[PDB]
């Protein structure tokens, strides 16, 4: 094809909620879960979707600390949400770190991470590539409950 | 990774369960120079760095992205299970190698 | 002499939220604006137009018992028409009785009514309504749980 | 409480930073009398159809001071609403209409 | 939302018609009786109502039902914008909008 | 001319049957239908005509719920009815609330409304303002 | 002719009929009260009211049990100033309807004056009065 | 219904045995409507305690005709009363206030 | 800071006593996509599952000079981390394509 | 000379063990040093070798604390060892950063570094690169 | 041109003292301010021109912390400097991080920020890109 | 982030007053390698003398052509930085190696 320069290589996710999934946090819960012994991974990614769902989660134990990771410095909200889904859970009996069961993405401002942090609004999607050319680009664009618990 | 040309919204060339209507945001360069506003000082903060606006499904443009959604995570999962560095991972010099790699050599 | 009221359809009454006052609209912050009480009636007027708000709530507070210490709302209570941002916060509160009041003055704004109280399962918005007075003329010229919720003092 | 004029020509003049400038607003309807059956509540648009989208201009600093006139009648009527003991949504525009009927008679 | 009056060669200032009206409407001889307007001693909802006939004599009840005709137009676009669901009232709409247009004329 | 008291006002209810419309059952139910999304409407009205025909219908689904709504306590039965007509039926693929397709209004006891009440008699009809004082009004009375 | 510059320059005050001289001890204050159907229950809403001297607190019910007046509704409150309060116990078999004034008089709330005589609430008997008075005048002759 | 004006002079200007001259009367705050934080409602007097106490002297023979007012007003506001079907509280100052505005212009 | 290529047949072709004929090497195994659900992150190994062993042969003379490869491969790349300041991750896989890619089309 | 694709780089380990170099505990502590003044280097590689000894060695003060470098989130321990040999040392003279003599890599999980971290097992490599396909891939791995 | 190897692509640093610009620092406070919402962002370059003069400032509160970002382990101290002003100073109407009016940048060892750290000595100037192989920078420098 | 070039004889051909007319520069080691032992991090410079010094001279006008390339950098180099998301340091060499060999396969 054509590739002239550098940044009209995209990197753009699309949310699972645009995708006809349905998303409502009493059963889209059901896709993640709890595991040791893998590493969190972390992608950038530059544009995205305006986000339907949003969720907003917090899981502690019984003793009161916080089963999820700590955010770096580079994790951010989410840019736009139509619906922010504030969640509070706890869950005895499981240890790791949170993974997603369908292999798809937790989106967040312009990184696409395989975890769930803490104290952080996310989606879930998943990023696309594509090369565009500029004048294409300008015609072309205008306690809750026991969650997780497997 | 596959990747996707956007040539001429005609040509599709490459390397139910969808939506029409595909809002986004993104950060247009084109009109964020506007003179004295690249300075860090003279310009935004985090809200409100970004853009709006919409992609007209014309050549059925985002029920084929979505399925490139779909078919990208695979591959970009078994890349990230290689590697080992645990912060954010600059992907975009990779593709840029990768065409001019399939496009001459051996 | 500006005797500009000819008609009364001239009914341009705007509630004018509090997100565009530079008023701190987080979910955590927005809390604090809210306390129970008891003895005080309800009260609801009725205003025709307003903002499109920035950010809106949805709000559900129980007891240990499980029900709910909102007031359950009349027919004419809806939905706020524009909200860009929705939060859903569902909390409790154990020591709290009375109905859910303001501390400022601000008015829980829904579809075309403005009350003085929260209601059951509605998106509202805080603002504040104005009345004044333009002709068609002039308009058309211009037109275009969580537990511990609120606390206590 | 407040009540402001705002007339245009025989000059925006007037009668009786800490805001935004732009104002978008959502109206009912300016004319829909122009479809020719969209009066009848069968052929209507509904709770959903119902607004219409606008933005006023702020070229004469006009959303700054209504900014500041909701807050400053915000107590009148919240001093209003509380001498009536009726629960259900209470209109002012008939009040307003005879306060300003009341409140001139010099010429 | 038209609203004529009459005159007391009657000047009115703002097929599909039958000439003979007939209208049911609220005692007013109720009132001389002397105790009939306590609730207690009233007639009820049944016995509230006099029978009686408006003349055809200037052709005003043909105008007046094609007035019914176009006003139905007028005033279901005023009910659309409420928000009560409850019976409302419109006389003193109609009050207030003949002071605010009298000050004018 | 000139308006004096507040009570001076009328608002008369004229009803459909006087504009040589047809009025049999049968061929007056097509005027209305129903649908969802739109709130019902009351609006006073003091006096008006008595009509030729009057209904009295109750349209239930087929497992045995009246779709009509239940009447508030200031609706009441028209006042006189030269004629009234029981009709029932049902129908599966009708949902929300009863409209008029004219835009005309339902006449009932000094209310009419928008939709369609269950077991209360209604007519068809329309209101019209207009201002007579008790000086000319007996002339025009009986 | 005539000093009205304000909507809330029109006061409704109700004078109690215990102020009229009229005798209001319950034993011949119940012959002012009677029943009847047909006739449908109106309120209205008033201001202020004159400090009454007796009030009163009346259940009457059928002997199967059930109470022969109207539920109140969430606008009737009681009375505010009442010096005495008489409590009456009764039992009607064969009244039906609602009850009434037969004077004509208005059954005093909380601001809304009514026709109609409400379970569980304290009322008084009373007419309500109509009158127009700025803020200087009321301040001077009020006290 | 029928209305006086009772207004000052500047012998007493009015207008338009069965008595007791001792009138005390429960009211609505009779002066200061105003403070820091008593126009909200959280801070409010509260459904109990918002009335005071007055005493309105009879000094011109104002209490006996004010009886005799409003011993007479209940034959025009039962009848009007009577031809509402509305059964909730019913709002009356709008029509004196038109009533007066209707009167007063006569011609 | 060379980089050797193989190619099949001519047996390899190299193109561009102190070691061991035995070299047996541990690899990431690139057949885990016929399983179809092993590459979602749950579903995977982990970490000490993640590595599959194999044994590379010596066919023409292959193993002494990758192991003479090795020894002044060092010598470069010690100056090649030398001239950088940060303290983690570099990848040179980037920096090898580009140089190669330069190298063999430069014109 | 041919590279289709960017994976087909390759970065493989090698050690010292399998060059017949002698890697006994007490020949093999006169190769690593320790020097001020000269910052950490790491590098990440793909393959690596199996190595007949690996070392676990944790150095201290007489102050009781180790002079090694707290080691980052991703360092691990090398994946497959035949002998682990641990050393528990203490050294009173020196300060600083431990650095190898012979410029050979501190080999870990996919990381070569030029410094030594303290708890994690490592082994003595250096680092090779080539460009291979899959075809000669699967005909040379077995 | 044509480059033969990744190696050749240099980035020099100039600073703004050789454009004759002020360099005196009770008149440079004016192209610092402060400022909140604004991320900083770090550039390495390979090499960069010296500075007639350097600053080292730390500036402190009435609470007594600094309000200047803590320095990760890459920041260094300049390498060349003539005449280096050490500027204690106090500011208690100042909130945010510190950023540059100009747009310049401020030049540490290899590393270009566009914010101020803590007791890091810097200079005020920009960077550029260019490419010389070997020969051409072997027929100068020398 | 635009860059010139090296064209010398078929003087310095240069393909894309307010200066100084002296500079000398510091830069990172060219020839350290004169032993062959230098090389190793424990026989290394360190970070006092890792810097080698230098004089750059004027031949034509080359010092006021990359002095005034401080401003077509910065204004762009800025709002490169911008689009990123990481606080870490940031190569760009290997962006202008692929965006050269991006520029010269357009045809
Ligand atoms: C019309 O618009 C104006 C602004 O233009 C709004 O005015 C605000 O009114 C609120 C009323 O609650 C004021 O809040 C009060 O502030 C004081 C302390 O707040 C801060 O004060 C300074 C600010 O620098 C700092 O010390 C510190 O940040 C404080 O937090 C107190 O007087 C009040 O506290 C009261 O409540 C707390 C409950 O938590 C208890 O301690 C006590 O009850 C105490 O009395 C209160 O918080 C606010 O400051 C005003 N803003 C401005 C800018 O003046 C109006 O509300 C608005 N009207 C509407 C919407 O109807
Ligand atoms: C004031 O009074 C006037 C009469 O004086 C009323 O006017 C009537 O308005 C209705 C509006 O719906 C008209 O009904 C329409 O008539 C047409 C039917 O066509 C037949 O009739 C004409 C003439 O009689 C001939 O061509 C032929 O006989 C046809 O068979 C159609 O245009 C309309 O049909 C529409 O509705 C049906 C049902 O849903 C669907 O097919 C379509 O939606 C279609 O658009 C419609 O039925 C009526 O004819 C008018 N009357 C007269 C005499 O002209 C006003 O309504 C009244 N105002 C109020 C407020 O009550
Ligand atoms: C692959 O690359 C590696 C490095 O990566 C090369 O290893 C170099 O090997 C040479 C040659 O052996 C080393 O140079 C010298 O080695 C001697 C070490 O021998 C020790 O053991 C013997 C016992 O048999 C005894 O002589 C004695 O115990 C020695 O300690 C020494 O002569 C030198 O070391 C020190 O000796 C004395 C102090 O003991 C001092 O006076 C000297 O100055 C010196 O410090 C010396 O080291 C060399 O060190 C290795 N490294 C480097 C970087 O060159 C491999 O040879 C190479 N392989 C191939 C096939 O090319
Ligand atoms: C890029 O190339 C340019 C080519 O000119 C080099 O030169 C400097 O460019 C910068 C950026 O444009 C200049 O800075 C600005 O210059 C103006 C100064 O003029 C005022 O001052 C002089 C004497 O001091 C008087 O004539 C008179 O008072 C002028 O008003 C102003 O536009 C700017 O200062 C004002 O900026 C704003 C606007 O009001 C205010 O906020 C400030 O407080 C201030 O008043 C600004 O200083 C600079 O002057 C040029 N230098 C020379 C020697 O000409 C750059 O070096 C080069 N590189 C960059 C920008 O990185
Ligand atoms: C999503 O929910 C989480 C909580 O589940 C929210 O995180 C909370 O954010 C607030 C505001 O920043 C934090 O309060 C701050 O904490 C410390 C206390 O030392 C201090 O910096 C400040 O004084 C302030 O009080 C709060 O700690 C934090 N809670 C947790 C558990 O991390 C988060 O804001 C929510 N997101 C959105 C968009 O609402
Ligand atoms: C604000 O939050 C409330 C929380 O109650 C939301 O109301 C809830 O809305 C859902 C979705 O419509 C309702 O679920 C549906 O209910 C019935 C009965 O089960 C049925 O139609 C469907 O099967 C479905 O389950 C839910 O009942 C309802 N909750 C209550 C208490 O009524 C509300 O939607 C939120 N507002 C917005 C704008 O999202
Ligand atoms: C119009 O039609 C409706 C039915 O569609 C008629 O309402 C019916 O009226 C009768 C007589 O009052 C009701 O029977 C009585 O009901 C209750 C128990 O339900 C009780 O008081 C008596 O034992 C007696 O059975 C009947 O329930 C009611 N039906 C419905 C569905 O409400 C109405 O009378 C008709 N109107 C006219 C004017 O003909
Ligand atoms: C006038 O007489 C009526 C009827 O006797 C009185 O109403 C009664 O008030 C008492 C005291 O508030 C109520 O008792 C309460 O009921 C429930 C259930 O037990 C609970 O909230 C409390 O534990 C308490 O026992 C009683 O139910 C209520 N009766 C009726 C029929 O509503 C009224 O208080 C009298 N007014 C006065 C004395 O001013
Ligand atoms: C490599 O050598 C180091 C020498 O320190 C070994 O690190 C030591 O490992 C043990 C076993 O895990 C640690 O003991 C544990 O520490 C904590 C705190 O007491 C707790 O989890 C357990 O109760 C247990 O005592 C020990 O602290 C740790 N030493 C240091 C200084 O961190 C390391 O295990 C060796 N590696 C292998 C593979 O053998
Ligand atoms: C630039 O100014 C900063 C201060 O703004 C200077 O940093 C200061 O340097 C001295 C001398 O190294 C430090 O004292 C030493 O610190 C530690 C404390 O644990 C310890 O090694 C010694 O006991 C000694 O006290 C001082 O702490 C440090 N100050 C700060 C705030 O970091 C810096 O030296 C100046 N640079 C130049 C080139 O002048």
């Amino acid at each position: 094809g054509t590739l002239q320069k550098t940044e009209d290589v995209h990197l753009m996710g699309f949310t699972l909620s645009g995708q006809k999934v349905a998303d409502s946090p009493l059963e889209a819960s059901k896709r993640w879960a709890f595991r040791t012994g893998v590493p969190p991974k972390n992608v950038e990614y530059t544009e995205g979707e305006e986000a339907k769902t949003c969720y907003n989660i917090s899981v502690t134990d019984p003793s009161g600390k916080s089963l999820l990771l700590d955010p770096p410095s580079n994790i951010r909200d989410y840019p736009k949400c139509k619906t922010v889904h504030h969640i509070q859970g706890q869950n005895p009996h499981a240890q790791g770190i949170a993974l997603h069961l369908w292999g798809a993405f937790f989106l967040y401002d312009r990184v696409a991470s395989t975890t769930m942090y803490r104290g952080k609004v996310f989606t879930e999607g998943n990023i696309a590539a594509m090369i565009v050319n500029k004048t294409v680009h300008r015609m072309i664009f205008s306690n809750d409950t026991g969650c997780f618990g497997i | 990774s596959p990747s996707f040309n956007t040539s001429t919204s005609l040509t599709f060339s490459y390397f139910n369960d969808c939506d029409a209507e595909l809002r986004i945001w993104s950060v247009q360069e084109d009109d964020l120079a506007a003179g004295l506003s690249w300075i860090p000082f003279f310009g935004p903060g985090i809200e409100g760095l970004y853009t709006a606006g919409l992609i007209k499904n014309q050549n059925n443009l985002v029920c084929r992205l979505r399925r490139l959604a779909n078919q990208t995570a695979k591959s970009l999962e078994l890349l990230l299970r290689v590697t080992t560095e645990e912060r954010t991972f600059s992907l975009i010099n990779r593709i840029a190698i990768d065409f001019l790699l399939t496009r001459w050599g051996g």
